[PDB]
């Protein structure tokens, strides 16, 4: 098995992973509008978070794929819109908002008849590299005491967000399901950390339980195999 | 090199730290102390504490050699002997101390205080039975007055240059 | 190293160990990274800041420090880092514990870049969060951990050695010295607001004496910050 | 007729063969689940087994193509999922299983309108070569009498297994039939064996009947043609 | 051949025929196959192991052996492969039969790598399985065949010559010699768990005498294992 | 000495001492001393056979071993010396005791060729003789003496130092190593039937601690047989 290729960072990460599951039914109680914004968390793919907190700093481009279908699985002659808005840019608020026409918010128009769309998002950070946790207050200047829990989250680590619509002046006709898959490309990482062992509570801080579990047990005694 | 929780026994958070550590005392003599268990990282167990053992969980089957250094934490004036013996796969646990002497084994004295390195030649995953490393009382833990009649050892391990891994495999913890 | 005030002479075995394999360097500034150029000699503020010495009992569960923090009312460095706009420096730290050839225990002096230490409480009985203010700004005296196995951070010490580390076994070495360079996404950050760096002192063998011997063991910490970055500002 | 190309192992094996016919009825008694795992055996294609038991050890990559249709043959706007899981990976248990999102389990998304998907699986074994039968117990060490039919069977001779779904949280609309085809490529074989002459009983051991037949008879007597 | 104990004298006719055209080799080790480095002389363990000689009547229907096994508690070879974790060796086997110049028959000594020999019984009236445990680990004594036409494997001797073979025709040779190398997917497997290899002695002309002459025919088997691979372990 | 498996590293003072002034040699066989010539490399069976470690109490009165004996079910040597016709070998033995700088005592590791150890009982009350069977075949564990002043042999230790000896004073040396060549009337004798050789461990200062210290002191014995003589036989 003489190859260190599958121990490369690329191979350790090179696989399009599902990070988003957005539902737009004809009507219900999830989101009746025909409109959805998806803040772009990588933690959406469950296991990925432990898998990347192996390091402190890393850097990469991101290849996103959009496979959309009905809950039936019926491919349906619907023309829909994917919109990527930069971290700085404001997010659309209504289905009839103007943000859908904001050009500097790149948009993708495909049909479900059209094979799944494929786009690439590059390294967005204002830092020289991405960062998983900031041991400081994200405010420049002295802090205001409104905060009590705002610790560790890095705001300039945000790589945007995706928004989806059923194109048209009127409401959609068909019940739709859009699925988002992420693949990481030109990956470089740096400072190695020990890997997570406890379950996560939030996705803004490596918090843990008030009762620790054990990464390996059921061993009786040190003498008995 | 990262710590091997041989004493993977207690589940109490105040005693959860006792896992890295494993005891020696002036009590039992020339009998049996501890097998460090399996010489297999990816199998569910003590190796899951190592960085190695965890990344092996991120793959399927591997081939290579490992080195496991033991570290003594006893007093300076404390002295004694231990023989560490590796038992290759297939063969059952050695009946006694003397049986461990007849194979590949290293008598560890606390004169060479710093540490003692045990290199296990080859382990592989063909998915059981694997290699076994057993640590025996060559002799009891002798101490003068003022030294604790019980002492502790840390075992930490890693992989050599021949260590290679297979295809990516995912199985985690989180929900 | 004859840079600073008073040192401590040792028969110093090769306890020297550099962060990740590269020595503390300065800033490369012949572009437009800063139009003002901070100037700073090596022995002005690189005084040996030794925190207060701490005790090591059997029921001890390890302690940690943060480095941009540790200087506040601490040294002329803090009189310099608090008023200054932005901060950057490397460090040379020497952890020394003085014990008998009769005491035994096991320490792991280890260094960890980004140290976000938690934390958690009970449950949803009275409040749901509020991690402490004093999590940051830990004084020289502080602070004790809570769950050393997870460093109160949900991460096992079992693998901390992947970071620049060094062992203190009272069988052999009473001294350990670890040097760390600067480690951050920006080549220049602010100081007291972000603790760029964390220092760990975790026991594995929780110390043992046989009574009639001082049950307290001193861990004297001595710090030496190299490659700082300043010039001066207002007040 | 001097040409030896059709006598190469490659030419002898390079052919997309039907080895799988997967049924997903709308509802019935086959699989009320809407979901099916196919352990990837070559013996499914009947004649192939005798055709390959000519050798002891051999080696090959595999080109898979997935043509799916209705039992009628109507091509239908259903979007489905093919999932290949490696030897190590666990096989999915439910339609709503967690295994479907497992990244190290490569997945393929196609439509039936879209021409049949085509993927290639290389040589997976930890051995230097595949092996059609191992004259020993695949257990390492001293024998345990829990099992005694796993004889000749090589567990690391398994090249994974395939899983099929009609994508979606809700049930499929149409009765579908997936057919699985195997093509063998870069083949190297080794120790030559005599070819089978009796009919097979099982697909894990060269078992035969308690009454032997003869590969050719009806000859009257040796003197008369 | 000056490697071993006692031979059987020949005018050294060319009954020698090698498996697939290549001699049994050693291990190529200027890589990373084993951190332990094997050390071995040419005459250490190569004694001429001659198994028990078995009888051959008119109603004989052939016998077979498996080789990695046959030495277990047999000779110093088996006491070594049994104690060692892993194994590798080539073999040189000389099948010699003693008969009169008045006897007639035809033997086919042939060698077959992976021999998974079945088999089937009555039916499923009382039991559905029961393959023998003693099928493997066959002692020197065993084994008798059951259905020679299919080798109990659903495979015809009709094409057995495709494997390493040698003929014993009492018209000419009463002696036959065939050499086999190591043959496996892995370069090192274990012994007693897996019989990598099988030896066949199948008659085609089923012997015929005219009585008043000894009706039992001796087929003395003699083995000589080349290029073994061991070192030593425990006990 | 890098011949065998694992050694024990020492700052080894000149504790090296050869039997009577000549190193262990081989056999000179270019005459007709043996028409068969036994062949044997130096590291095959020269494994470090370390017996079980024994305790040293205040009421201890010394212990002895016999060397052709000590290997029975002991090592691959015993699997070799018991089946073999005749035996011959030299030895390198290292007696090491691990004690505190607080324990004191005095040992005499000494070597004695022909060790006929007695013995006697009461008188003529029940039986007149019967010295024990287990006088010979003493296991690794055994055995204690009975009258150390006379070695149970009617010979005073007071003059044992005339034999190759070495002192272990816990004031200074914790290790003593003595090498013995072969010593017999015939250049080749049999093994288990005649114990060619005896090893002695006699205390003079019967050890003393001041309590709170382990009253048991380990004497770990480590053996290394040089210049053996074998070839192989039956079973």
């Amino acid at each position: 098995s003489h190859s260190t290729a599958e121990t490369t960072l690329d191979s350790f990460f090179s696989r399009a992973g599902l990070v988003g599951e957005i539902d737009l039914p004809l009507e219900g109680t999830t989101n009746p509008n025909g409109y959805a914004n998806w803040d772009i968390d990588i933690t959406g793919y469950a296991q990925m978070r432990r898998k990347v907190e192996l390091f402190t700093y890393m850097r990469f481009d991101a290849e996103f794929t959009f496979v959309a279908c009905t809950p039936t699985g019926e491919v349906v002659p619907q023309l829909l819109q994917y919109m990527f808005v930069p971290p700085g840019a404001p997010k659309p608020d209504s289905r009839e908002s103007l943000a859908w026409q904001t050009a500097t918010n790149p948009s993708v128009f495909v049909k479900l008849s059209d094979p799944p769309a494929q786009v690439s998002v590059p390294f967005m950070s204002p830092a020289s590299a991405y960062q998983w946790f900031y041991d400081g207050y994200p405010t420049f200047g002295e802090h205001l005491q409104a905060n009590d829990l705002d610790y560790g989250a890095c705001p300039n680590n945000m790589m945007g967000t995706f928004s989806v619509r059923t194109v048209g002046t009127s409401k959609s006709k068909y019940p739709l399901v859009v699925r988002i898959y992420m693949r990481m490309k030109h990956v470089r990482a740096w400072i190695p950390r020990p890997m997570r062992n406890q379950n996560y509570l939030f996705k803004a801080n490596p918090n843990y339980a008030g009762n620790s579990i054990k990464p390996t047990g059921a061993s009786r005694t040190a003498i008995t195999t | 090199e990262t710590i091997l929780e041989v004493n993977n026994v207690p589940t109490n958070a105040t005693s959860l730290m006792e896992r890295l550590r494993f005891p020696v005392s002036a009590q039992a003599g020339k009998g049996e102390l501890c097998a460090v268990f399996r010489a297999d990282p990816g199998r569910s167990g003590p190796w899951q504490s190592t960085l190695l053992g965890q990344l092996c969980g991120y793959y399927t089957q591997w081939s290579g050699s490992l080195e496991v250094t033991f570290m003594f934490t006893g007093s300076f004036m404390a002295t004694g002997k231990m023989l560490i013996a590796y038992t290759p796969p297939g063969g059952p646990l050695p009946k006694d101390r003397a049986t461990a002497m007849l194979g590949t084994h290293v008598i560890w004295d606390f004169g060479l205080q710093s540490s003692v390195t045990l290199v296990i030649p080859w382990i592989s995953n063909t998915h059981y039975t694997t290699g076994l490393v057993s640590i025996w009382y060559q002799t009891n833990y002798v101490v003068p007055i003022g030294a604790p009649n019980t002492a502790y050892i840390i075992a930490l391990a890693a992989a050599q240059k021949n260590f290679t891994m297979q295809l990516c495999k995912d199985a985690s913890d989180i929900l | 190293l004859t840079i600073g005030n008073s040192t401590i002479t040792t028969q110093e075995a090769a306890n020297i160990i550099v962060g990740y394999g590269e020595w503390p360097s300065y800033c490369s500034d012949s572009d437009a990274t800063a139009v003002d150029k901070p100037t700073r000699p090596d022995v002005s503020v690189n005084r040996f800041y030794t925190l207060d010495t701490k005790l090591w009992e059997k029921s001890s569960k390890g302690w940690y420090w943060k480095f941009p923090d540790v200087l506040t009312e601490t040294g002329v460095f803090g009189q310099n880092a608090q008023f200054h706009y932005l901060y950057r420096s490397g460090f040379c730290i020497h952890v020394q514990c003085n014990a008998s050839k009769f005491h035994q225990g096991a320490l792991l002096v280890a260094v960890l870049p980004e140290y976000v230490i938690g934390t958690v409480a009970g449950g949803t009985g009275t409040e749901d969060s509020h991690p402490p203010y004093k999590q940051t700004q830990p004084g020289a005296d502080g602070f004790e951990l809570q769950h050393p196995y997870v460093l109160d951070a949900g991460i096992p010490i079992s693998q901390l050695t992947v970071c620049p580390h060094q062992w203190i076994n009272l069988r052999t070495n009473n001294c350990a010295t670890i040097i760390v360079p600067y480690i951050n996404a920006l080549p220049f950050d602010s100081a007291l607001n972000h603790c760029n760096f964390g220092l760990l002192v975790v026991p594995i063998s929780p110390l043992d004496y046989d009574q009639g011997a001082t049950p307290v063991i001193p861990i004297t910490i001595t710090l030496a910050p190299m490659c700082s970055e300043f010039a001066g500002l207002r007040q």
